């Protein structure tokens, strides 16, 4: 969900190329993407009974 | 019954993106369609759970190392700009956006997510009752 | 889901096993109206006059083995029946459908009712669990069975490897006698092997629980 | 030797029983809690009749007396009860294996709280109050037997445990009760299997797992 919005922030980086909050936001988004593994997560298990 | 799995996966990814960018009413209206698709298509549960990334206590270290190596090079192959549903690689990409919509302020969406996360008991979900839903309808249901 | 089926002599070719207990003090000693059991520390005149010994007679060994065996995870997976050879030669076959209380008063009352009855009944009135086959256990048991004595003097090995080496159609059987002073020869003639699990002497409850823990990790039971 | 609660350097396994019925009343000798000898005593004092499960402590003691780990003197048994007392026993403690003969031992423990042995050499049962974190080593982990946590293998969990890292497990000997009796004292929760498992059965299974992962 931060794929386009940070790109919009990158658009901000292409808008004036002088702001400091957009570079920090892009760095934070890059750090969050690098820390996340973006693998998978499932469940739905079962067993027997008494 | 002639629909393929690639088109179904692309439609599921498009619905996940639409629910990621909408109000709560649209997500509540689209949750029943996803539940009906999961009940009708058993391969869609492969998009919900990945057995190759699972870990067991009674397993060898080599299998865990292979799983870690496979998960370390995990990427998203789905293309959102691809207009063809068959050409979209949403079957190989997990439906991660469903997990982002689980933590919601509304309780009905949380109940729907909890029902979808558990096993399916009945095939008929009765989506006609939960079709007409808006902010005013949700407020009237919560206040009354 | 559903629980696994009845694990008894009827379940013979399927996945099943037998837990065999013997050389316990289990009879009917009526105090002179009803039927009572042979207790060492409770009755002093009666136990000494019977002819048994305080160190030798042990009626709670079966109760302890039942308390440590009926709650096993393999027993809830439907893989074990219970066979009991009493001191009077009585052979008892128990399915895992119920679980006897660990209270030796209540367990002893149920055992005395069985001793005066040879007949137990279910609450649903459809499955009398306490079956009595033609004695001994091996006269009506499964058609593919494995018999071994788990002795503290036999070859001590891990319980996972030997159980994992066994086939799924055979029925591994273990004989346990919790004598305070005795030997691993109560069902020596019935056992087809002599294997060990522990390096220290243990009672029937401890050895049975060790065997249950080994069987639980054997085929993920 | 025998691992005790004073040596907090070498890892000593601690098994803490939780919610075991040890209640005393007055007749006029002091009488322990019985579930098949006194019936109107529970029904007139103000308590229930389902709180009399006193054989669980003796069953866990006998199940952990002749264990291979107790033969090595590694298992120390702590017991906490609703009365507010704690009992500590080394693995070398010897008691009569009959509950009627252990009734006298229970009366001695509930009337003296320091049972010097028949050999008059060492007090096997030691009475200690709260807390119980001072009986294990300073580097120790606490595991609670609860079905809430996922079922994990005993050998797999014991293999990642350090040699100096003591293990303090909590077994719920109550026939009915919650697993949060020492949740503030427990660190993590562990399981045995997805199927049923008792309390003394869990203790003997943990002893078997420690034997398999530690050559005992």
């Amino acid at each position: 969900i931060i794929l386009p919005i940070q790109q919009l922030l990158s658009a901000y980086t292409s808008k004036y190329s002088d702001f400091e909050k957009p570079r920090n936001i892009l760095n934070k988004v890059e750090k969050l993407t690098k820390f996340t593994e973006h693998i998978p997560l499932a469940l739905q298990n079962h067993k027997p009974v008494s | 019954t002639h629909l393929s799995a690639h088109l179904v996966a692309s439609f599921i990814k498009k619905l996940a993106r639409l629910t990621l960018e909408s109000p709560p009413s649209a997500i509540v209206t689209v949750i029943p369609f996803i539940y009906n698709l999961i009940r009708k298509h058993p391969n869609c549960m492969i998009m919900l759970h990945n057995p190759a990334f699972i870990s067991n206590p009674f397993q060898t270290p080599d299998q865990v190392a292979n799983l870690k190596t496979l998960k370390e090079n995990y990427v998203d192959p789905f293309d959102v700009h691809e207009s063809d549903p068959e050409l979209t690689h949403a079957l190989d990409s997990s439906l991660w956006e469903l997990a982002s919509l689980m933590e919601h302020y509304h309780p009905n969406v949380a109940t729907l997510a909890k029902i979808f996360a558990q096993p399916f008991k009945k095939l008929s979900y009765n989506m006609e009752d939960f079709l007409d839903w808006n902010y005013d309808s949700l407020l009237n249901a919560e206040s009354s | 889901p559903q629980a696994p089926p009845v694990l008894t002599s009827k379940d013979k070719i399927t996945k099943r096993m037998i837990v065999v207990l013997a050389m316990a003090s289990l009879e009917t000693h009526k105090i002179s109206d009803k039927y009572v059991l042979l207790n060492c520390d409770d009755h002093q005149g009666l136990l000494k006059k019977m002819g048994r010994d305080i160190s030798e007679a042990r009626p709670d060994i079966t109760h302890q083995c039942l308390l440590t065996l009926l709650d096993s995870p393999i027993n809830k997976a439907g893989k074990l029946q219970v066979y009991i050879q009493t001191s009077r030669g009585i052979l008892i076959e128990v399915n895992p459908t119920v679980r006897i209380p660990r209270t030796f008063k209540r367990f002893s009352g149920l055992m005395v009712q069985l001793l005066h009855k040879l007949s137990i009944r279910s609450v649903n009135s459809e499955e009398k669990l306490l079956k009595v086959i033609k004695n001994p256990i091996t006269d009506h048991l499964p058609t593919k069975c494995r018999k071994v004595t788990l002795s503290f003097d036999a070859p001590v090995i891990r319980v996972q490897d030997y159980i994992e080496k066994l086939d799924d159609d055979e029925s591994i059987c273990v004989f346990v006698g919790a004598m305070a002073r005795g030997k691993d020869n109560f069902a020596d003639e019935y056992v087809d092997e002599k294997v060990g699990l522990s390096n220290y002497p243990l009672s029937a409850s401890v050895a049975c629980s060790k065997f249950c823990h080994g069987a639980e990790d054997a085929w993920n039971i």
